[PDB]
């Protein structure tokens, strides 16, 4: 607000307007990113008062009604662990309470209705049957869930327990979010510290130049501070335009993991975490999103002898679904992703051609029921 | 807004048209309690005074020179300052000042000027032709004069060569006026060099005694130990003011603070060099400094092809600094506060949106995220669709820019 | 003789309050773990400025002289404790070739179980003085630890100095150098720790 | 005097080219997304939820536009639900049947 | 490596430090890009003889 400097700055023309137009473009993108990640859901779904989710325990990821804001238990851990020279920070369009209402809506839809709330109006389904059709989507037959439902529920509840301990053990788990805070703080402290620099002028204090010198000599010094401070802003705005393109590329990935992992079930290998993907739950965090990706990992293999086909009465039989294996001596058919051996039958198998053609075929009996 | 966009038609939106800034309501200047006044009063109020051939001097240093105590006083029959106007001396600084001081008859005071000639100038006290400093004089017939004549005051009448600027000579050596030998004693062609005005109370003003002080200034490689005294204003708390504490200029809302500076510390700084507090130099309290309130001014508007009403948001500003409504995004003026909630038309920030609605006016409301739906979940209930709709959804993507190319040599020069 | 300085000789670099912060500054500091010359006296150079310290509560270490000749031809600082407070003059004194106390002019002024520490430096016509007084449990070496010296006076004397001497049981002397130091200010705004950035690669 | 115009005009042109290089990277990301939507939505049938519009994707049709592409995504939306009682399995002769 | 120039370059302040910090960010990112592509695999599998 020195008038002697302000009058000189007019002669640089539209530079100052195109800095504000560039920073305003970045500021609008931050609300657009936040909208496209969280606002994927047409209605604010809410969970029932009862919690009969087949033995699975979402209490650590559903909203806490006692908290001053309706964040979940894990969203409180995530919100705890991230931690005026003409500069103004502007508020987000969606408050952290509205972001927690969207993660609540996405999570309560996912738990009560599966993929269906993405494709249309949410259709209720019992949670054990939702997990049975998420198992059936990774080539494990649904009875493998219903016969093991208490084990699967205990493994899920235990694995959710490890997330609290992991997030409590070190803040370095949130490294990507904390780095994105630290870079914006570092950039603003650098932008402010550059006001102390001389840029070849007699003094870095603008009222001091205007005291040491008479008009034309003072003007020649002020034009160095105008040049250096204008170059200091153009460097910061250029750096924020590049950093915002990097954050937009991350927001488009989070909007894609929202649509594909949460609103559905991905078959894209290692996209929704390692293992075969079952489902994932969104939790908000300061400046970001956390996905808890639930995945099936196969865990206790046995070696078996195998064959591509078997002979019967000269007919070559192949498995309809699954693969042939030998229990040392007997022959069985099993599903590919879990050992469940069955007697080979005319309805476990299909026939093409005869025993001459297939390399590695073996001789056995196909039982005709 | 029309001028901001360079258009007579404005489409629906929120447009930043200006920057609001609280202006400083008054100016504050603060320096320590004015003390160590330069001892000029020891010279100007002296009982005794010097003979001009042997003038008195004192080295004035490490003090505030209140020249206004001198030049405000109509007591002085002469007050000529060289290079500088007397009022400006309350602003300037010097390494030292010297009170070069003596008595002469009122007529010979005309010899006390830069580069003058005559008995006093050439044989008693010489000023350079480019002097800088103040010649001050007044009639002293009330102090320096006696019945039958005061013969104790003397001036040099004779010298073989002139004294240089600020040079001095006490010698009673006999002036040899020819080839006649003098042997250090008075005689024909052998005359004593010092003579008296013999001041009498009956004298006319050209013969009456005058006291003279010449304040000889200097500025060297040694720092300016003598300065004109700085004035201080009253102090203000809880208002936006322009300020200067010692040499630290700024503009801000000064307040009290609980910060505990060490006894030698004068200024506070925040992490990125910015001043955050000052000690007041008269009453040693720590004032917090906070900048005067400022923020973007945004015009919320429906399109001019629908209405000419607008509402104005002072972003990050409290309404006390500026229907009138305090949002968390800023003071919002000309929009009705509404307890309903709707989809966003125009976004304001911190959960607020605004729109043109029912008689129609601009309304501002907390945005609605969507309709609440308790899904009818139970451990044995499933919902299955009995029918479908084929739906066609348009998705639009940009694929390429306009292909500009520039000859920079023709753009820059041409 | 000599001893190691440890982390002694830091002083508040400017009249500015800062709190709960780490600040990096370049100034004439005593380098960490440098050698200090040790004495129980000779005339010494001054260079860019001097750190001085002593084990003292007898007040036999009475004062200092600073200048070029320290004798008659040109102006010379005399600084003395009168057993009540400090007394200072800068006149061209015709004093001895080796003066001690029994057991024209331009400026004048008036103000073991413990170590007394001082810094003297002269810049652009100002003679800076800093000090601290602190309890100790060691007879021989400087006390291994850290506390920062505070400014006493800022004397606008306008004089050149190249040598100094002490007016007379251990005392110690070390020259200042234009090091970069990182200074740690606590909530009270006191310098509670420091790092000499040139000392070693960890300090860099 | 001319060196001031050369300096200002050259810094004005560097500012334009910098912002166009950044804007070209935004449009390249959009053109790679559009090329991917054409390979997966038009030339195929995507199972990627909400990649080719809301609902389950049946097919989509490209239409050109100035500086862009427009996809008409055709999707099945389930539309008139009823509540039913349900069970994971059916017991018959002491043995569990699954659908 | 001229001192008479280097002392003037300090008057421009943080421009030099942030250019080194930007190119160090470019350089560290290249190893992240290469780890993300190739180090997908937890163990060094070997084909049989
Ligand atoms: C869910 O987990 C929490 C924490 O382990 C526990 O307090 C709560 O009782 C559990 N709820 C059920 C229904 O088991
Ligand atoms: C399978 O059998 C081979 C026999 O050589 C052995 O090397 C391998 O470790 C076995 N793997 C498992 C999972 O038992
Ligand atoms: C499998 O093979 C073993 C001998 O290899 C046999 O004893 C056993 O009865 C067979 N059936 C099952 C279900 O293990
Ligand atoms: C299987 O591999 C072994 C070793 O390469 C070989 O001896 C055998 O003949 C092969 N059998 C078939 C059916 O390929
Ligand atoms: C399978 O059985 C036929 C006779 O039915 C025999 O000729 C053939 O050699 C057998 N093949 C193997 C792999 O034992
Ligand atoms: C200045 O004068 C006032 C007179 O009330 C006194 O309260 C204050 O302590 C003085 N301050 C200094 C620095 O002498
Ligand atoms: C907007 O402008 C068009 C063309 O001037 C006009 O036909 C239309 O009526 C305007 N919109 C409204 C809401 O009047
Ligand atoms: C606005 O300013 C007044 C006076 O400074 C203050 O009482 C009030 O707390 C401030 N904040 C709001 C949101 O009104
Ligand atoms: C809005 O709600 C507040 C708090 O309940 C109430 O004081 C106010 O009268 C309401 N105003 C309108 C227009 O409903
Ligand atoms: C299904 O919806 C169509 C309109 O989309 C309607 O004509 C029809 O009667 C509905 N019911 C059935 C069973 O087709
Ligand atoms: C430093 O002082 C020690 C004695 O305290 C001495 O042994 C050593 O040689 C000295 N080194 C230098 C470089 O002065
Ligand atoms: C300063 O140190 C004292 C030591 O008792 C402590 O009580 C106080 O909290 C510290 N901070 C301030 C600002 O006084
Ligand atoms: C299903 O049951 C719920 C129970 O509250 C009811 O609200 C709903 O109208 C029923 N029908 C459908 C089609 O959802």
């Amino acid at each position: 607000d020195s008038t002697e400097c302000s009058n000189l700055l007019l002669q640089y023309g539209s530079f100052c307007t195109q800095l504000n137009r560039a920073l305003t473009g970045i500021a609008v993108e931050q609300d657009k990113n936040t909208q496209e990640v969280f606002a994927q859901v047409k209605q604010i779904y809410k969970t029932p008062p009862i919690k009969d989710f087949g033995g699975f325990n979402f209490s650590q990821i559903l909203p806490d009604p006692s908290k001053p804001s309706k964040r979940s238990f894990i969203e409180d851990l995530l919100f705890n662990k991230v931690t005026f020279n003409g500069l103004t920070v502007l508020p987000p369009l969606l408050t952290d309470e509205m972001i927690a209402q969207y993660t609540s809506a996405l999570l309560a839809g996912t738990i009560t209705s599966g993929w269906t709330f993405g494709a249309g109006a949410a259709l209720q389904i019992p949670f054990a049957m939702q997990m049975a059709y998420r198992f059936n989507g990774i080539g494990v037959t649904q009875n493998v869930l219903y016969e093991n439902q208490k084990l699967i529920a205990n493994q899920f509840n235990s694995a959710i327990g490890k997330i609290q301990d992991s997030l409590s053990s070190t803040a370095s788990a949130l490294g990507k979010l904390q780095d994105v805070v630290n870079q914006n703080a570092q950039a603003l402290n650098t932008l402010v510290k550059q006001l102390s620099s001389n840029f070849g002028a007699i003094s870095s204090v603008l009222n001091d130049i205007l005291s040491r010198l008479d008009k034309v000599e003072a003007e020649v010094q002020i034009d160095r501070l105008i040049t250096g401070r204008l170059q200091s802003l153009q460097t910061y705005v250029t750096q924020q335009l590049i950093r915002a393109a990097e954050i937009r590329a991350s927001a488009n990935l989070a909007a894609t993991k929202m649509s594909e992992c949460v609103l559905g079930q991905s078959k894209r290998v290692d996209f929704c975490g390692k293992g075969y993907h079952l489902m994932s739950f969104p939790q908000s965090a300061p400046h970001g999103v956390v996905f808890l990706h639930v995945t099936y990992v196969p865990a206790q293999e046995k070696n078996f002898t195998t064959a591509p086909a078997i002979c019967h009465d000269g007919k070559a039989h192949f498995p309809r679904e699954g693969v042939f294996v030998s229990n040392g001596t007997h022959w069985f058919v099993t599903q590919r992703n879990f050992y469940e051996p069955q007697i080979i039958t005319t309805d476990n198998t299909f026939v093409s051609g005869n025993c001459d053609v297939v390399i590695g075929i073996v001789n056995n009996t196909v039982y005709d029921p | 807004t029309k001028c901001t966009l360079k258009s007579f038609t404005v489409e629906k939106g929120i447009y930043q048209t200006s920057n609001f800034r609280v202006q400083p309501t008054e100016s504050i200047v603060r320096f320590p309690n004015i003390t160590n006044l330069c001892p000029f009063g020891e010279v100007f109020n002296a009982t005794r005074f010097a003979s001009v051939y042997a003038w008195n001097r004192k080295r004035i240093s490490n003090c505030v020179a209140d020249y206004s105590v001198l030049y405000n006083s109509a007591s002085f029959s002469t007050f000529k300052c060289y290079g500088v106007s007397p009022t400006k001396l309350n602003d300037l600084c010097f390494t030292n000042v010297y009170a070069d001081s003596f008595v002469i008859r009122g007529d010979e005071v005309r010899q006390i000027a830069p580069g003058q000639t005559g008995n006093i100038a050439d044989y008693n006290y010489k000023l350079p032709d480019d002097f800088t400093g103040c010649v001050i004089a007044w009639n002293s017939n009330n102090l320096d004069s006696k019945v039958g004549g005061n013969y104790n005051y003397l001036y040099r009448l004779f010298r073989k060569s002139n004294l240089k600027p600020f040079e001095r000579d006490i010698s009673t050596e006999i002036y040899q006026a020819g080839s006649t030998p003098c042997n250090g004693v008075k005689g024909f062609n052998c005359y004593f060099p010092l003579q008296s005005y013999g001041f009498q109370p009956t004298y006319g003003v050209g013969y009456q005694p005058y006291r003279v002080v010449v304040l000889s200034f200097e500025l060297l490689h040694a720092p300016a130990t003598v300065c004109g005294p700085k004035k201080s204003t009253n102090l203000v708390k809880n208002k936006c003011v322009n300020f200067n504490f010692n040499g630290l200029t700024g503009t801000g809302v000064l307040t009290e603070s609980n910060k505990k500076f060490l006894p030698f510390q004068q200024f506070g700084r925040d992490i990125a060099d910015t001043t955050d507090a000052v000690r007041d130099p008269q009453t040693l309290e720590i004032l917090d400094i906070t900048p005067c309130s400022f923020g973007g001014v945004s015009v919320i508007t429906p399109g001019t092809n629908t209405s000419n009403q607008v509402a104005v948001l002072y972003q990050g500003v409290n309404c006390t600094e500026v229907n009138v409504f305090q949002t968390r995004a800023g003071c919002l003026i000309g929009a009705e506060h509404v307890n309903n909630s709707y989809e966003c038309d125009i976004p304001i920030g911190a959960g607020i949106c605004a729109s043109y609605q029912t008689s129609q006016s601009i309304i501002a409301y907390t945005m609605s995220l969507g309709v609440e739906n308790s899904v009818a979940y139970s451990n044995n209930s499933i919902a299955i669709p009995t029918n479908f709709t084929i739906s066609v959804t348009t998705e639009i993507l940009p694929v390429s820019m306009t292909k500009t190319s520039v000859d920079c040599t023709m753009y820059i020069c041409g | 003789a000599y001893t190691n300085s440890f982390t002694r000789g830091v002083y508040y670099p400017d009249k500015v309050f800062r709190s709960s912060v780490l600040h990096s500054t370049q100034d004439l500091f005593l380098p960490f773990f440098s050698n200090v010359t040790w004495f129980h006296n000779p005339v010494l150079p001054f260079n860019d400025g001097v750190y001085f310290a002593s084990t003292e509560k007898s007040n036999i270490i009475r004062g200092w002289i600073f200048g070029t000749t320290l004798d008659s031809k040109t102006q010379s600082l005399l600084i003395v404790n009168n057993a009540t407070n400090v007394v200072i003059k800068v006149c061209e004194f015709q004093f001895c070739n080796d003066p001690f106390l029994g057991v024209n002019c331009t400026f004048e002024y008036v103000s073991f179980k413990n170590l007394r520490e001082f810094v003297f430096k002269n810049i652009d016509g100002y003679f800076k003085i800093y000090s601290k007084h602190t309890p100790i449990n060691l007879v021989r070496g400087l006390p291994q630890g850290f506390s920062a010296l505070e400014p006493l006076v800022d004397l606008p004397i306008g004089i050149n100095i190249t040598r100094f001497q002490t007016l007379l049981a251990a005392y110690y002397v070390g020259y200042l150098q234009p090091r970069t130091f990182l200074l740690k200010y606590n909530e009270n705004g006191t310098i509670t720790d420091a790092v000499d950035c040139a000392l070693d690669p960890l300090s860099e």
